[PDB]
């Protein structure tokens, strides 16, 4: 069958300077093949982490990924006023690819 | 004639090592003097017979092929060594004649905001045959699970970029390695110095 | 560097609408490319791949409507024809790319609305 994703929590209304851990859990053991995206609603999904443990150009280490197997972690640190948007995890293990349902970090 | 060393060595755009440019040169004359009089070149070595001797000792048909690699991996470029550029990207033969000409182009290639034009091949299911490029960008399947053209698990993408900025250290600076390779045949010495 | 899309619009159900998406800056040719879907308020749902470096086409069986995908590689463009429509597919589509642990090439189009309805 398909590979189920489990993104938890699906929203978290947050405040300035937080350290939010947006978890993406997996139904199977996926090596590291999971990503993260920035989407303000109406934008293009700006990639944040590739292979679940590596940063990206333009995106400083206020975001920080880790995890493997089933358990994957979005380590947002020192939460910035521009970082409040709708985010996503991502498998690339098998075909079909599925994405998480999204986690909207938003101002409390 | 004249051989286009002002068009090869002062050229404006070298490709990467996954698709390196090759220029068969013959029927002209060699300007081997200013090669040594250049003296802005980091790693400049030769083979076959001595570099002072090669001014007149001349060639049937030369192959001038050039590319851009990293400042650390250039020691991989040597006839009969290992490492990624000589393993899967560009292969000097077992018996080689030509010169490896290598210098830095940090003021051109590495750009602020990031240089990611350049590429290379990181994997292939065998070591590379000598002087044969590999432009086939299909997915290699390391594990047995067939990905079949699209990416997936046990399989990776073939190519990868370099990361060039002038924020790099001196070991990570881009070299515009041009390689000159020579031969001798029943054909006459069509390219020959003074 | 940049992706452009064919025009979205209101189409009656059961019909077909070819989707064009042209690249710029670097070619389509050496890479794969994807399509994804975003319904308003809904998550990003992957649709279908293209794989030019051999030739193979994979579709989501969640929305298995024979939405056909092929190329115009020499224009760095990609064509997926909207076949066997149904109204819940009314959404915005994106041209996509996945960093598969090797690259960082995830480039996304601007987004155009496909609408599946009998009421224009």
């Amino acid at each position: 069958g398909d590979i189920q994703l489990t993104q938890s929590p699906s929203s978290l209304s947050a405040s300035v300077g937080d350290r939010v851990t947006i978890t993406c859990r997996a139904s199977q053991s996926i090596s590291s093949y999971l990503n993260w995206y920035q989407q303000k609603p109406g934008k293009a999904p700006k990639l944040l982490i590739y292979a679940a443990s590596s940063l990206q150009s333009g995106v400083p280490s206020r975001f920080s990924g880790s995890g493997s197997g089933t358990d994957f972690t979005l380590t947002i640190s020192s939460l910035q006023p521009e970082d409040f948007a709708t985010y996503y995890c991502q498998q690339s293990y098998s075909t079909p690819r599925t994405f998480g349902q999204g986690t909207k970090v938003e101002i409390k | 004639n004249l051989c286009p060393f002002g068009e090869v060595f002062n050229a404006t755009r070298f490709a990467s090592v996954y698709a390196w440019n090759r220029k068969r040169i013959s029927n002209c004359v060699a300007d081997y003097s200013v090669l040594y009089n250049s003296a802005s070149f980091s790693t400049f070595k030769c083979y076959g017979v001595s570099p002072t001797k090669l001014n007149d000792l001349c060639f049937t048909n030369v192959y001038a092929d050039s590319f851009v690699i990293r400042g650390d991996e250039v020691r991989q470029i040597a006839p009969g060594q290992t490492g990624k550029i000589a393993d899967y990207n560009y292969k000097l033969p077992d018996d080689f004649t030509g010169c490896v000409i290598a210098w830095n182009s940090n003021n051109l290639d590495s750009k602020v905001g990031g240089n990611y034009n350049y590429l290379y091949r990181l994997f292939r299911k065998s070591n590379l045959k000598p002087f044969e490029r590999d432009i086939s960008t299909e997915i290699y399947q390391a594990g047995s699970t067939p990905c079949n053209g699209v990416e997936g698990f046990n399989c990776y993408f073939p190519l990868q970029s370099y990361g060039f900025q002038p924020t790099n250290g001196v070991g990570y600076q881009p070299y515009r390695v041009v390689v000159l390779s020579f031969e001798l045949l029943h054909a006459p010495a069509t390219v020959c110095g003074p | 560097q940049q992706l452009v899309e064919s025009g979205g619009g209101v189409v009656q159900p059961g019909r077909s609408l070819r989707l064009s998406c042209a690249a710029s800056g670097f070619t389509f040719s050496s890479y794969a490319m994807h399509w994804v879907r975003q319904a308003p308020g809904k998550g990003l749902e992957w649709v279908a791949v293209i794989s030019y470096d051999g030739s193979n086409k994979y579709y989501a069986d969640s929305v298995k409507g024979r939405f056909t995908i092929s190329r115009d590689n020499s224009k760095n463009t990609l064509y997926l024809q909207m076949n066997s429509l149904r109204a819940e597919d009314t959404a915005v589509y994106y041209c996509a790319r996945h960093a598969t642990l090797m690259n960082n090439k995830d480039i996304w189009g601007q987004g155009t609305l496909v609408t599946v309805s009998s009421a224009s």
